[PDB]
DNA sequence: CTCGTGCCTGGTGTCTTGAATCC
RNA sequence: CCCGGUGUCUUGGGUG
DNA sequence: GGATTACACCCAAGACACCAGGCACGAG
């Protein structure tokens, strides 16, 4: 349970729009953002 | 100066205009890189040279 | 609530002044003390809470050696230990004490 | 001794279950309910004793011969998982399950509350009843200065200085040693009573400015 | 009122998609016309 | 009143002294506006200060509470919260006053009210759109499905009109693909799609010959009954009622063990409650929903036999109007049960040092008062930690731009579809909204079609009691469903009253 | 064709979880629990629309 | 003088179940 | 005695 | 299962709950 919570976190912080699982959550309860949110859509690094 | 407006300068072929508008009158930057490995990883100390 | 570092029984800490230790009220005679008396006996720190409810079946209950007590809460950890005078007086009852502080 | 109570085949299974975190003690207080309620009924609970270790965040275990019973000690419980998330623990591990686990005289530990939390102090002293003890820790005082305290608007560590009280707002007691505001600074040290509780004496890392002081 | 909200940004995507299919296609000086890997589109401009 | 009594147990033996501690709410009074200071003072509170001091203009609610405790060897009102005030309503400190004091209270009397206070800035409830509820509704299924035709209803019950579940009809098999051409239903809380033909049999009407004479009123048309055929075949082996109830308990998968003697039992609740529950809900009244399932079957086979067109979705009969009152109904049940749970929760531990609860302390106003001032501030409908998953928008800042901007702005309406998907349906201006929203006044934009105005002489349905309107049709000469065969009555009229299949008469011209 | 599936059903005898296969024949209409552990093996008659959960309802009841 | 009781602050923290069509 | 700057994330309505 | 719904500007209104510990106040 210890392992798969530290992959969980490492996974999380890289990409938290993975397929299949609960988003990770700020206390406020909006997700937090990942590096690769970051970079895509209108607004992020490259388009923006 | 959005996607749009980059598209236009292009179409102009006013090059060097355009690399002034999104570097000089914006974010220029200086960085250092090792001409070995390629990586920004150059630690340098200007006063000393 | 208190665990007896005894027994290492756990209840709210008034019973221990109340009606004593019910798996060592005899030797330990907590029900006729005073409260500095029950608080060197008993201790509000413990950690590792264990229904036992079958005392005499239980390998938990061996393991802990609780298998000849009563069923209840007991703590697989007792922080303090029992005053080296009531240890002493335990022994002149012989009742061997073993600290259950780890 | 301890060796010969090893478990073995005979012995009752241990299963975990998945509980709701902080809600351990509540489950295996529940569960003492539940058993001791049915006790001598046509159905009885079938489990021997259950238990959460503080070390194994949301994990009750449960002693018992079939799972059926583990099952049934649940049943109900608001704060457990409803998920049929039960396992099973291997004899060779039940031992490591019930493991119960320094603070010696002029050792180092680090205080956990009040105006010296996070602050390095000397352990000097031991309470009888072994409750408290007394520890040597460098203040952070004002000298009544402000008069008419948090860790957040505390003052800055600093020795107690004799002649800055005495000119500024003190008892002498004995030889190098005052009670300034009902509290006792020894060569310029407070010496004061914290619980055991509330000082940590494992891992500590001394500091940049502790190893310049100290 | 309602088609032309709606099909404005029908059109600005066929539009964003065309110039980045098309962005890098030059005349070189031996009047062909090649894309940012030199492979050749036509070789000679709008055939005149 | 929906969940009016806390129920606690515990056989304590040490003498079993079965003690239920239970909680019974009663009377609700309210009282008019008050500021209380800091101090503890406390005043009448009018508007216009709480306009200047950024304050919510709300009402102290006060509940009574009843203790009672049974025992078997075998009182002051309490307070709830403050709930938020619509000025110029019948609560409202200025409903009274007159013309001479108005002006003494700065408050204009061109100022119509309808909008409430919250941290000193004035939000308007906007009205939202949605469809009706308890109502059969057909439409076609696109080419590459099995599916064809979809019959479709969303559950709510007439007390409170809250939603409960939503059910579904579908008829596979495509042109001349799909084989067999039979029919399932959809259950809630049931994974796969079961055929129809089990479902009539789990009600208790096992017959095939009874089954048909309940769909289908015309034994003459073949086609209304070749259609049928293949439904009858895939579920014949299905021949009582025990062996039918057990398959649906199956196809839930919940609880794997849960076996016959029992997960009969837990389906027999799927079927009584949650299906169609708008019809009824009290046992031994399982004739009313096996007419109406076969009520279903017909309007689908009507419009799969292209003899009635698929329902359109835009017809504004259909549509609702959700406005202050509902919308705040709906969101006050969802607190006041959080208000309930955190009482429940903490009386299972001050029991336990057995000492006499002091009933204002197991209240927290500020569960109540908090999720109102919220929703209302932020237009977030739901509770704070799920903004995801709710619906944004409902409350906004009242415009007062200009006199006529805030007429407008008090009369708006909204449909909650979304900005994604252009759509050639939903923005249109259709013939059914002719004296009843605006066909000129629209935003322009994303918006476009969507936010609606009401016409000038539009009214709101504030709602009235469905009983008094059955005493009249049985007065009148309406006659039971235990009394109707469609031999006999191959030629009256079914009589629905909010979308039930009540009574038919034989004469409604009369009627 | 036959299908063999995995279940996540406890076996009633050996209390083993997650072992439980099913394989049901449709064209003889024969289902067939088997366990992966003690390996017992149970078989009941099966139509068109069962699933694991059809036969292992039926398991239970031919128990008690 | 000493014990019972309410308020402020910091470390910690998660879950009763409840929009559509192109590749 | 030069230099000297302050916000991030969402919601609702507009403009073209 | 995922992939998307043209580009630019302005306005206003909201941001973290629960339990253990100490400290200060009141009563015997
Ligand atoms: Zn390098
Ligand atoms: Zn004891
Ligand atoms: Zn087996």
């Amino acid at each position: 349970e210890v392992e798969q919570l530290l992959q969980f976190h490492v996974a999380t912080y890289m990409d938290n729009d993975i397929a299949g699982q609960p988003q990770a959550l700020q206390k406020s309860g909006r997700p937090v953002k990942a590096i690769r949110a970051r970079l895509k859509g209108k607004e992020g690094r490259l388009r923006g | 100066f959005g996607e749009m407006e980059r598209d236009c300068m292009i179409a102009h072929g006013a090059a060097g205009f355009l690399k002034e508008r999104l570097m000089e009158a914006s974010d220029a930057f200086r960085v250092h890189v090792c001409g070995i490995c390629g990586l920004m990883s150059v630690i340098a100390n200007l006063k000393k040279n | 609530e208190r665990a007896c570092m005894l027994c290492g029984i756990v209840l709210p800490g008034r019973v221990f002044m109340q009606n004593g230790c019910p798996n060592c009220d005899s030797v330990l005679n907590l029900r006729d003390s005073d409260q500095a008396t029950v608080n060197e006996c008993t201790s509000s720190s413990f950690e590792g809470l264990v229904a036992v409810g079958d005392n005499e079946h239980s390998w938990v209950a061996k393991w802990l050696r609780v298998d000849r007590f009563q069923p209840g809460l007991y703590a697989v950890r007792v922080d303090g230990r029992l005053p080296s005078d009531i240890v002493a007086a335990l022994e002149q009852y012989g009742v061997y004490y073993r600290p259950r502080d780890g | 001794p301890q060796r010969l109570l090893i478990p073995t085949v005979d012995d009752p299974g241990i299963w975990g279950v998945k509980v709701r975190l902080g809600k351990e003690k509540d489950v295996v207080r529940q569960i003492l309910k539940k058993k001791l309620a049915r006790e001598g009924t046509k159905n009885p609970l079938e489990i021997y004793s259950a238990f959460q270790r503080d070390s194994f965040k949301g994990h009750v275990y449960i002693e018992a011969r079939k799972a059926e019973a583990i099952n049934d000690a649940l049943k109900g419980n608001v704060n457990v998982f409803s998920n049929n998330s039960k396992f099973l623990v291997g004899i060779v591990e039940y031992k490591d399950l019930l493991r119960p686990v320094k603070l010696t005289r002029g050792s180092y530990v680090r205080v956990k509350n009040g105006k010296f939390k996070g602050d390095l102090a000397q352990v000097d002293e031991v309470l009888e009843n072994g409750l408290e003890a007394r520890l040597k820790l460098v203040p952070r005082l004002d000298y009544g200065k402000d008069l008419s305290y948090t860790s957040k608007f505390r003052p800055a560590q600093r020795l107690f200085s004799e002649a800055e009280a005495r000119v500024h707002e003190i008892r002498r007691d004995r030889d190098g040693f005052v009670t300034y505001g009902g509290e006792e600074y020894y060569e310029g040290f407070l010496y004061k009573t914290f619980r055991l509780q509330n000082l940590i004496v494992n891992s500590i890392n001394p500091t940049l400015n502790e190893l310049s002081l100290f | 009122l309602i088609d032309t909200a709606v099909k404005t940004a029908e059109t600005g995507y066929i539009q964003r998609r065309l110039v980045k299919a098309l962005e890098d296609i030059m005349v070189h000086y031996d009047g062909t016309t090649r894309n940012s890997l030199g492979d050749i589109i036509q070789f000679l401009y709008g055939e005149d | 009143w929906e969940e009016p009594r806390l129920i606690l147990d515990q056989p304590a033996q040490h003498d079993n002294i079965n003690k239920r501690y239970e909680i019974r709410f009663g009377k609700i009074y309210l009282s008019r506006p008050t500021m209380t200071e800091a101090d503890g003072t406390t005043h009448a509170m009018f508007p216009q200060e709480a306009r200047l001091r950024n304050l919510t203009y709300s009402s102290p609610v006060y509940l009574d509470m009843e203790k009672s405790m049974f025992t078997s060897i075998d009182g002051n009102k309490v307070h709830i919260g403050k709930v938020p005030i619509m000025l110029r309503s019948k609560f409202c400190s200025l409903r009274t006053l007159d013309e001479v004091d108005l002006y003494k209270m700065k408050e204009c009397p061109y100022d119509m009210g309808g909008y409430f206070v919250i941290n000193g800035s004035e939000k308007v409830l906007i009205a939202q759109e949605r469809s009706a509820a308890n109502i059969v509704q057909v439409f076609k299924k696109a080419a590459p499905s099995p599916i064809s035709h979809v019959a479709e209803i969303r559950s709510a019950l007439e007390k409170g009109s809250r939603l409960i579940s939503t059910m579904q009809i579908k008829l596979y098999g495509r042109e001349d693909k799909g084989t067999g051409r039979t029919i399932k239903a959809t259950l809630p809380y049931v994974k796969q799609d079961i055929p129809i033909v089990i479902v009539f049999r789990a009600l208790g009407v096992v017959p095939d010959g009874e089954i048909l004479q309940h769909i289908c009123y015309d034994e003459n048309d073949w086609q209304m009954l070749e259609m049928l055929k293949p439904c009858i075949e895939e579920g014949f082996v299905i021949q009582d009622k025990e062996v039918a109830l057990d398959f649906i308990g199956r196809r839930g998968s919940a609880a794997l063990g849960i076996r016959r003697e029992k997960r009969i039992q837990y389906a027999k609740d799927i079927l009584q409650k949650e299906l169609l529950p708008h019809i009824t809900q009290e046992e031994g009244f399982e004739t009313r929903k096996t007419f109406f399932l076969g009520y279903m079957v017909n309007r689908l086979l009507l419009c799969a036999l292209e003899r009635k067109d698929q329902d359109d979705r835009d017809h504004f009969g259909k549509k609702r109007l959700d406005l202050a009152g509902p919308l705040l109904a709906n969101l006050f049940r969802i607190l006041f049960r959080k208000l309930t749970r955190e009482i429940y929760r903490y009386m299972q531990r001050c029991i336990e040092t057995d000492r006499d609860f002091n009933l204002n302390l197991a209240v927290k106003s500020t569960t109540i008062t908090s999720g109102l001032k919220y929703s209302l501030a932020t237009g977030n409908w739901g509770e704070q930690k799920k903004a995801m998953s709710s619906r944004a928008g409902v409350s906004q800042v009242l415009n007062r731009y200009t006199y006529s901007s805030t007429l407008s702005h008090l009369r708006r309406t909204n449909t909650p579809i979304g900005r994604d998907g252009k759509l050639a349906k939903p923005r249109q201006l259709h013939n059914t909204h002719w004296g009843l929203v605006c066909p000129a006044e629209t935003p322009e934009g994303q918006a476009c079609g969507l936010v609606k105005n009401l016409s000038l002489l539009s009214g709101i349905s504030i709602g009235s009691p469905s009983e008094p309107i059955i005493n009249f049709l049985e007065e009148w000469g309406m006659e039971p469903l235990e009394d109707y065969d469609p031999a006999q009555h191959t030629k009256s009229t079914r009589i629905f009253v909010n979308g039930v299949w009540t009574g038919i008469h034989r004469d409604p011209s009369m009627l | 064709i036959k299908q063999k599936l995995e279940t996540q059903f406890t076996c009633l005898f050996c209390n083993h979880d997650n072992s439980v296969v099913c394989t049901l024949d449709k064209k003889n209409s024969i289902g067939l629990l088997e366990c992966k552990k003690c390996n017992l093996s149970f078989q009941a008659p099966i139509n068109s629309l069962s699933q694991p959960i059809d036969i292992y309802s039926d398991w239970i009841d031919a128990c008690e």
